[PDB]
C-alpha cells in the first residue's frame, strides 16, 4: 500500500 | 484585445475519453481559473483555492485562518442576511463546504445547472466584502470549539498534532491548526484583541487574487463561461502577496534519532518511521517519492510487509512520501504491531533498513518506473467522471502547482525517469535521519510528557548509538526480492458492441433456487470496467454471536490469504471486496473487466477449500477482539445511531455479545464453521459494466460450479431467505435509551420519529418535509443555538421502514437537546403555513433535481441497482416514479402529514431518542424559541424486553 500526499473541515 | 484577461490557456490535455470541454485563464489580478463546460450536467459547481493556510495564522491567535473559513459563509456586503449562501443552495439543489490545511483554504458549492450564477455571485463576495459580523463572530466560534473536542479524543489527531509539537518550536509546522474556543475567543479576550479586526485584517491581507484559483463547472458555454468568470472576479484586488515558503525542516538535528513511546485511547499497536526529506513536489514528472513508496509499501510476494507478517511482527504496511508545506516534506513507514511486534521493534525497523539496503544494491529499475507510468496512463485514459463539487475543488487546489495546460494530467502522466532522483530520495532514508514512533496502552504510567493541545501521554527518549549503528549495518536478507511484472495490468479495452437485447435497467436473466442473476449491459460510460456483486445468504452467518464472529473471522483470514496474491491486481485497478453480513457475505469485484473473472475464481476456490493458517487465527482473532473494544471510544453520535439500530432491528447482536462470545472460537470451531456455511447458499447478484449477457451467465456460473465443486452447495429453501423487521412503535409513544460514553467528553443524540411503511407516497411525504427543514434545521440549531457541531436532519430507511431523525453532538445534555429540537419542528409548523406558494413549489424542484441527478460513473449507477436489490425492492425506475408523484404534492399535503405524523400532538407520532451521555455528564434526567411540554418518556432499560413487548412491521412487497 503506497500513499501519497489532515484537513480540517467546515461541516459535520 | 481582453483587458481583464492576462492570459489564455492552449489546449488543456485531457482524456481521449472526456467529453467535458476546458480552457484556462489568468485574469489580470492573477488568478487562475479552469472553465468546465459540461451540457449534461445536472449539478452545476463551483470552486475557490486561496494559497493560504493554519502555517500563516498569527502566533497569538491560533485558528484564525480555520475561523475565517467559517465566517465567509455568514454575511457579505451585498448579500448580508447570514445565511443567505446556505439558503440560496438549499432552495436550489445545492450543497457547499470548504476546509484548511496548512498551505491552502478551500472553498467549494455544487447548485442546480439553472442557478450557477446566481450562486457564484453570492459565492464571489465571500472574498470581496464579508462582514464578520460580531454577533455571529461569537456563535460560530462554538462550532470550531466543538470540531476541536470531537478530535480531542481521536488517536489519529492526537499523532498528527504531537509530531508538530515535537519538531522545532520555532517552525509553523509546530502551529495548533483547529483552533478552538481559547484560542479564539477566551485568550484573545484576555489579550485586548478585537477579533473581528485580526478577521478583516488576515482577510484583507492574505485573501489577495494572486494567490486565488478558481475552478467553474456548469452547463454554459466555455465562452459563456469565461465572461461569467470575468464579471464576478475580476474585481479582487491584488495585493502581490508573496507566497509563503518553508525551506528549513521542522525536524533538524537535535530532532533525528528520537524514539517516542505514545500513549493510545483505542487498544491499538502502532510503529511509525519517519524520514524528513526535501520537497518532491517539483519533481512531478519523474515522481522518485512514488517509485520508493510503491516498493517498500509492496505487499507482493518478496515484499517487506511479508517478512514481517510472516514473523508474525506484523499486519498492515504503508509506506510513501507525506506531504508537509512548500519545502519540505517526509517519508513515513507504518506498520500496525501484533503482541509480539510490540517486543521485536528493533527488529522489525532493521528489516525495513534491510530492505532499503537491497533497493539501493539493486539500484533504479526502468522496468518499474514503465509500470507504474502505464498504469497511470491507463487510469487517466479511463478516469471516471467525477462528481462536480469535488472535481472543481481539486483542480482549484492543484492549479496553484501546475500549468494550465497541465492541471488535468499533472498527477497522473508520468515522462521523466530520474535514476539519479530516485538515489537521491533513497539515500534520506538512513538511521541517522531515522525517526521512531510507537504507540501501545503499554506505556500507560510510563510517560514524563503531555502535549498540551490534545493532551497526549508520551516520553522521548535517545535512540542508542549502538542501535543506530546495527540499523547502518544492515546486511542484505535474501527474503526481500523485487517484484516481478505485474501479470495482471490490463491489455484488453476493447468495449463490447452494446447487444439488441440490452435493456436500459437490470434485467433478472437468471431465477433458480440457487441464484437470482441481475444484469445489465452498461450503456452509458463506455469504460473497460465492470461491477461485479454477489450477495451470498446463510442462515448460519448470524445466527448466533458465536457464529456471527466466525463469519467474520472466516473473511479475515480468507482475504489475509489472498492479500499477496490480490494486491497486484489491486495496483491494475482491479479491487475485490469481501466481508460478513448479517445475512451472510458480500462479495465485489470491481475494476478492468480483463482481468476480472482470474480474479473472481481465485477468491471462490480460496473461498471453498480455505485452509486456516493456525498463527495467523490467532493474531487476527486478538486484533478483532481489540476492534471490538475500541468501538467504546467512537464518537457519541455515533454510539447514538448504534444503539438505535440494536433497538429498531428484530435481531441484532451487541458488541458485548459478539466480545463475550469471541474467546469459544476455537481453530477447530472455526474450520468446522466454514463448510457448514457454505453448505446452502442462495445468492443475488449484479452483474453491470462492459460485459455481454452470456459473459455474466458465465461469470455466475462459474461461481455456482465452484462452489458446488468443493462446498457441495445446495440451494436455500425461499422460506429461508427471511431479511429481518423492524420494530413497530405505538401511536403517541416515546421510549428513551439512555447510556454513557466513557471516552469522550461530549454527548450524543439520535430521535427518530418513526412515520411508516416505505410508499411512493409515504417515501415523498418524507423527503419534501426533510427538504424544507434541511437547511432551517442547521441554520437553527447550529448557527444560531450552537449546540453542536455535528447537527444532522433527514430520512432514515431501514429494513423496509423510514422516518424522520436527529443526530446532534453537544456539550449540552441530551434531554436539553430534545427540547430544542422539539421547539425547532414547532417552528417549522409556522414557517410552513408563512412559507409562500412558490417557496414550496421551489423546494420540489430542488427535491427533484436531487433525485433525478444522473449517476457520472459505473460504480455510482451499480449502487443505486444495488440498493433497490438488496432492499428487495427491485424499483429501479423509482426516480421517475416518485419524483412525479413528488411534484403533485400541495402545501397542504405536508401540513396534514406533519399534523397527523410528526407535530409534539400528532395522533400517530412515533418517537424513539437515544441519548449517549458524556464521560464526565451526572446521571441527567432568553431570545430562544418555545420549547413545548413533553410527554414523560419510558425509558428502555432492556433491549430484548423492549421488541419482545413491540410488534414487526411487515416487509415492503417488491417490484
Ligand atoms: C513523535 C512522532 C515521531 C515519528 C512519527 C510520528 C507520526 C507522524 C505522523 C503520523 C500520521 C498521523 C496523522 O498525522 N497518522 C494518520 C494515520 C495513519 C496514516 N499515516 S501514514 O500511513 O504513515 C501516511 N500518510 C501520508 C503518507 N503516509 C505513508 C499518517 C499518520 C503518525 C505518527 C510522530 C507523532
Amino acid at each position: 500500500h503506497s500513499q501519497g500526499t489532515f484537513v480540517q473541515w467546515l461541516m459535520n | 484585445n481582453n483587458p481583464a484577461i492576462k492570459r489564455i490557456g492552449n489546449h488543456i490535455t485531457k482524456s481521449p475519453e472526456d467529453k467535458r470541454e476546458y480552457r484556462g485563464l489568468e485574469l489580470a489580478n492573477g488568478i487562475k481559473v479552469l472553465l468546465i463546460s459540461d451540457p449534461t450536467t445536472d449539478k452545476s459547481s463551483a470552486a475557490l483555492d486561496v494559497h493560504i493556510g493554519s502555517l500563516s495564522d498569527p502566533p497569538n491567535i491560533a485558528g484564525l485562518s480555520h475561523f475565517l473559513q467559517h465566517m465567509l459563509f455568514l454575511g457579505t456586503k451585498k448579500y448580508p442576511k447570514e445565511n443567505e449562501y446556505s439558503q440560496f443552495l438549499s432552495e436550489h439543489a445545492g450543497s457547499s463546504n470548504a476546509f484548511t490545511s496548512g498551505e491552502h483554504t478551500n472553498y467549494y458549492f455544487d447548485v442546480s445547472h439553472e442557478h450557477l450564477e446566481g450562486a457564484l455571485d453570492r459565492f464571489a463576495q465571500f472574498f470581496l466584502s464579508p462582514l464578520f459580523d460580531e454577533s455571529a463572530k461569537d456563535r460560530e466560534v462554538n462550532a470550531v470549539d466543538s470540531e476541536h473536542e470531537k478530535n480531542v479524543m481521536n488517536d489519529a489527531w492526537r499523532l498528527f498534532q504531537l509530531e508538530k509539537a515535537t519538531g522545532n518550536p520555532k517552525h509553523p509546522f509546530s502551529k495548533f491548526g483547529t483552533g478552538n474556543k481559547y484560542t479564539l475567543e477566551t485568550r484573545p479576550n484576555q489579550e485586548g484583541i478585537d477579533v473581528r479586526q485580526e478577521l478583516l485584517k488576515f482577510h484583507s491581507a492574505y485573501y489577495s487574487s494572486n494567490l486565488m484559483a478558481v475552478v467553474v463547472l456548469g452547463r454554459e458555454s466555455l465562452d459563456d463561461l469565461t465572461n461569467l468568470v470575468v464579471k464576478l472576479f475580476s474585481e479582487v484586488e491584488n495585493k502581490n502577496v508573496p507566497l509563503p515558503e518553508f525551506p528549513e525542516h521542522p525536524f533538524q538535528e537535535e530532532h533525528l534519532k528520537q524514539l517516542y513511546k505514545i500513549v493510545p485511547i483505542k487498544d491499538i499497536r502502532n510503529l511509525y518511521v519517519t524520514f524528513p526529506i526535501p520537497d518532491l513536489q517539483k519533481y512531478y514528472k519523474s515522481n522518485p517519492g512514488h517509485y520508493l513508496g510503491h516498493l517498500i509499501g509492496h505487499e507482493g510476494p518478496g515484499s517487506l510487509l511479508s517478512e514481517l507478517k510472516s514473523k508474525g511482527w506484523v499486519n498492515t504496511l504503508v509506506g510513501g512520501q507525506k506531504e508537509g508545506a512548500r519545502g519540505f516534506m517526509f517519508f513515513i513507514i507504518n506498520v500496525d504491531l501484533t503482541e509480539e511486534g510490540l517486543l521485536h521493534v528493533e527488529d522489525i525497523i532493521l528489516h525495513m533498513f534491510q530492505y532499503i539496503q537491497k533497493l539501493r544494491a539493486e539500484g533504479p529499475q526502468e522496468w518499474v518506473f514503465q509500470e507504474l507510468k502505464d498504469l497511470n496512463a491507463v487510469a487517466f485514459r479511463f478516469k471516471d467522471k467525477e462528481r462536480p463539487r469535488g472535481y472543481t475543488s481539486k483542480i482549484a487546489g492543484i492549479l496553484h502547482y501546475y500549468p494550465l495546460e497541465e492541471v488535468l494530467t499533472a498527477e497522473y502522466l508520468l515522462e521523466e525517469f530520474r535514476p539519479d532522483l530516485i538515489e537521491m530520495v533513497l539515500d534520506k532514508l538512513r538511521p541517522e535521519n531515522v525517526r521512531v514512533a510507537i504507540v501501545s496502552k503499554s506505556f500507560e504510567g510510563k510517560t514524563d510528557r503531555t502535549e498540551e493541545w490534545y493532551g497526549t501521554q508520551y516520553k522521548q527518549e535517545a535512540i542508542p548509538d549502538e542501535v543506530i549503528k546495527k540499523w547502518q549495518n544492515a546486511d542484505l536478507n535474501g527474503k526481500f526480492k523485487l517484484p516481478t511484472k505485474n501479470e495482471f495490468i490490463p491489455t484488453n479495452f476493447e468495449i463490447l458492441p452494446l447487444e439488441k437485447e440490452a435493456t436500459p435497467y437490470p434485467a433478472l436473466i437468471k431465477d433458480t433456487a440457487m441464484s437470482k442473476l441481475w444484469f445489465k449491459q452498461d450503456d452509458k460510460f463506455f469504460l473497460p470496467k465492470a461491477n461485479l456483486n454477489f450477495e451470498f445468504f446463510s442462515p448460519f452467518a448470524y445466527v448466533d454471536p458465536l457464529h456471527s464472529n466466525m463469519a467474520y473471522l472466516y473473511l479475515e483470514l480468507l482475504k489475509d490469504s489472498l492479500n499477496e496474491y490480490a494486491y497486484a491486481a489491486e495496483l491494475a485497478g482491479l479491487s475485490y471486496d469481501l466481508q460478513n453480513t448479517i445475512y451472510g457475505m458480500y462479495l465485489s469485484v470491481k475494476g478492468y473487466n480483463d482481468k476480472q473473472p482470474i480474479l473472481l475464481k481465485k477468491i471462490i476456490e480460496k473461498m471453498a477449500t480455505f485452509e486456516i493458517d493456525e498463527k495467523r487465527f490467532e493474531i487476527i482473532k486478538e486484533a478483532y477482539m481489540r476492534s471490538l473494544n475500541n468501538f467504546r471510544a467512537e464518537q457519541p453520535h455515533q454510539h447514538a445511531m448504534y444503539y438505535l439500530r440494536l433497538l429498531m432491528t428484530e435481531v441484532a447482536w451487541t458488541k458485548d455479545e459478539l466480545k463475550e462470545a469471541l474467546d469459544d472460537v476455537t481453530l477447530p470451531r472455526l474450520k468446522a464453521f466454514i463448510p457448514q456455511l457454505l453448505s446452502r447458499l442462495h445468492i443475488e447478484a449484479l452483474l453491470h459494466g462492459n460485459i455481454t449477457k452470456q459473459a455474466a451467465l458465465g461469470i455466475m456460473q462459474m461461481v455456482e460450479d465452484t462452489l458446488i465443486e468443493h462446498a457441495h452447495t445446495k440451494p436455500l429453501l425461499p422460506s429461508q431467505l427471511v431479511r429481518y423487521r423492524e420494530v413497530q412503535l405505538p401511536d403517541r409513544g416515546w421510549f428513551v435509551y439512555q447510556q454513557r460514553n466513557e471516552v469522550h467528553n461530549n454527548s450524543g443524540i439520535e430521535i427518530y420519529y418513526q412515520t411508516d411503511m416505505q410508499s411512493t407516497s409515504e417515501n415523498m411525504f418524507l423527503e419534501l418535509f426533510a427538504q424544507i427543514i434541511s437547511e432551517p434545521a442547521f441554520n437553527t440549531l447550529r448557527t444560531k443555538e450552537q449546540l453542536g457541531y455535528i447537527v444532522f436532519s433527514g430520512p432514515r430507511r431501514a429494513n423496509g421502514i423510514q422516518g424522520l431523525r436527529f443526530i446532534i453532538q453537544s456539550e449540552k445534555p441530551p434531554h436539553y437537546l430534545e427540547s430544542r429540537v422539539e421547539a425547532f419542528l414547532i417552528t417549522m409548523e409556522k414557517s410552513i403555513e408563512d412559507m409562500t406558494e412558490e417557496a414550496f413549489q421551489k423546494h420540489i424542484q430542488a427535491l427533484a433535481i436531487r433525485r433525478l441527478d444522473k449517476p457520472k460513473k459505473l460504480s455510482a449507477e451499480s449502487a443505486k441497482y444495488w440498493g433497490e436489490i438488496i432492499s428487495q425492492q427491485y424499483n429501479f425506475d423509482r426516480d421517475n416514479t416518485e419524483v412525479a408523484y413528488l411534484k403533485t404534492l400541495t402545501k397542504e399535503d405536508i401540513i396534514k402529514f406533519y399534523k397527523e405524523m410528526l407535530a409534539v400532538d400528532a395522533p400517530r407520532r412515533h418517537k424513539v431518542s437515544v441519548h449517549v451521555l458524556a464521560r464526565e455528564m451526572d446521571s441527567n434526567p432568553i431570545n430562544l424559541s418555545q420549547a413545548p411540554a413533553l410527554p414523560q418518556p419510558e425509558v428502555i432499560q432492556n433491549m430484548t424486553e423492549f421488541k419482545r413487548g413491540l410488534p414487526l412491521f411487515p416487509l415492503v412487497k417488491p417490484h
